[PDB]
């Protein structure tokens, strides 16, 4: 069976160089073109270019010419996508894909794809979040915590030390143009409990050893 | 010559220019 | 440079989903279609307009009429829910994809989003920052667009919006954040987050 297996997730800084890999097995790797495809989160597939591994011949989308190159190491059936100077907008998922054959020639479709390599490019160093309260302002009130400006993922959030689970909604983070993540978690509660019940969001960011329990007051 | 270097993209003599 | 597909198709299990892809190059170029399930790589499901790879069910068929290719899924099943992309080659510009079509196989009624908009907290304004937080939940199918207003004017700078994510109730959530200086914050009468879903909009507003 044909398999294309790509290298692991990358977290880099702007200006750094990087190469990611796509190793093909189950066929004659040198004989089929490899495409590289970019997909920003939540967006579509965009073609970057193609490389022929037998001779490293490449054809680029000229919008990326000058930021990327391709190469191949035929001895280990692997193709590469290189950048010599990353920028924040290079954050995306990258796939390789094999172009299939038709008749005597290569064809027009990509019949096998890698599993993807996620690239995140940010100037940030490891940083724990600031946690701000999102005060309730019914009979229900939503209150929450804003978990702001942390790096890298992930963060966990619980409420009242895990004692409050119903009506909890913890949202996935946004990666802001600053290079830092933020996320929020909100719990919907009886309006009448606001005077009496204490609500505390427990935020943990293990990369920075940041563990904060923030009280959210009315 | 290596005919797999040519990329055939529609019926007939329709190729991509590499 | 993208071929044109409808952004979204929603069908109940058993019904036919028809996805179109048009572009001026398609009349004499082979069209391929890929299925991309959430969190997974694309998979080829039709190539050379009408051909199916081995292992793809016969309920996927492709056709083409002039500049418009159509992927038809007959007897759609829940496992066919995915984003589907068409593709072809421009002779000199290379591989052109369609914009993608999110095909949802409906397992519950369409649901408009619930929107909760928080103003900046007094703690954050004391730290010389201001973030408006628009939390969007319980919408289905899982796609929304978000627009922000300062008073009544469109604001684009400072906005950052997440992809949608599936909830445990199989509806979806997303969030959008607008970063302002405290002075921008205090200087308008109000700011609003407007979330559009399946052509209908849900708006919330906060004021300093
Ligand atoms: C070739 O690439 C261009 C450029 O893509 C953009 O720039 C890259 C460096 C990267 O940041 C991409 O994610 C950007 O989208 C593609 O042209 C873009 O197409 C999108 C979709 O139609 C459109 O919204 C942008 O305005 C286009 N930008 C430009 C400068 O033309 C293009 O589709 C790629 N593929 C082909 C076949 O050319
Ligand atoms: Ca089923």
């Amino acid at each position: 069976q044909v398999q294309l297996v790509q290298s692991a997730a990358e977290v880099k800084k702007p200006g750094e160089a990087l190469k990611i890999s796509c190793k093909g097995s189950g066929y004659s790797f040198s004989n089929y073109w490899i495409a590289w495809v970019r997909q920003m989160p939540g967006k579509g597939l965009e073609w970057m270019g193609i490389v022929y591994p037998d001779d490293s011949d490449s054809s680029y989308n000229s919008s990326f010419q000058g930021q990327i190159t391709f190469s191949a190491d035929k001895s280990i059936s692997t193709a590469y996508l290189h950048w010599t100077s990353l920028q924040a907008s290079d954050t995306a998922m990258y796939y390789c894909a094999r172009l299939g054959f038709e008749g005597d020639y290569s064809g027009s479709f990509f019949d096998y794809w890698g599993q993807g390599t996620l690239l995140i490019v940010s100037s940030a160093s490891t940083k724990g979040p600031s946690v701000f309260p999102l005060a309730p302002s019914g009979g229900t009130a939503a209150l929450g915590c804003l978990v702001k400006d942390y790096f890298p993922e992930p963060v966990t959030v619980s409420w009242n030390s895990g004692a409050l689970t119903s009506g909890v909604h913890t949202f996935p983070a946004v990666l802001q143009s600053s290079g830092l993540y933020s996320l929020s978690s909100v719990v919907t509660v009886p309006s009448s409990s606001l005077g009496t019940q204490t609500y505390i969001c427990n935020v943990n960011h293990k990369p920075s050893n940041t563990k904060v329990d923030k009280k959210v007051e009315p | 010559y290596n005919k797999r270097k040519r990329i055939h993209i529609g019926p007939g003599r329709a190729f991509y220019t590499t | 440079y993208e071929l044109t597909q409808p952004p979204s198709v929603s069908v109940s299990p058993g019904q036919t989903a028809s996805i179109t892809c048009s572009g001026d190059i398609l009349g004499d170029k082979y069209v391929s279609w890929y299925q991309q399930k959430s969190g997974q790589s694309p998979l080829l499901v039709i190539y050379e307009d009408t051909k199916r790879p081995s292992g793809i069910p016969d309920r996927f068929s492709g056709s083409k009429s002039g500049n418009t290719a159509t992927l038809t899924i007959s007897g759609t099943q829940a496992m066919d829910e995915a984003d589907y992309y068409c593709q072809a080659w421009d002779s000199t510009l290379g591989v052109v994809f369609g914009g993608g079509t999110k095909v949802t196989v409906l397992g519950q009624p369409k649901a408009a989003p619930s929107v909760t908009l928080f103003p900046p907290s007094s703690e954050e304004l004391q730290a010389n920052k201001a973030t408006l937080v628009c939390l969007i939940s319980d919408f289905y199918p899982g796609a929304v667009t978000v627009a922000w207003k300062a008073d009544s004017s469109p604001v684009k700078a400072g906005v950052e919006t997440t992809t949608p994510s599936k909830q445990s109730n199989n509806k979806y959530a997303a969030s959008s954040y607008l970063s302002l200086t405290p002075e921008q914050w205090k200087s308008h009468k109000s700011y609003s987050c407007q979330v559009t879903h399946e052509g209908s909009t849900v708006e919330k507003t906060v004021a300093p």
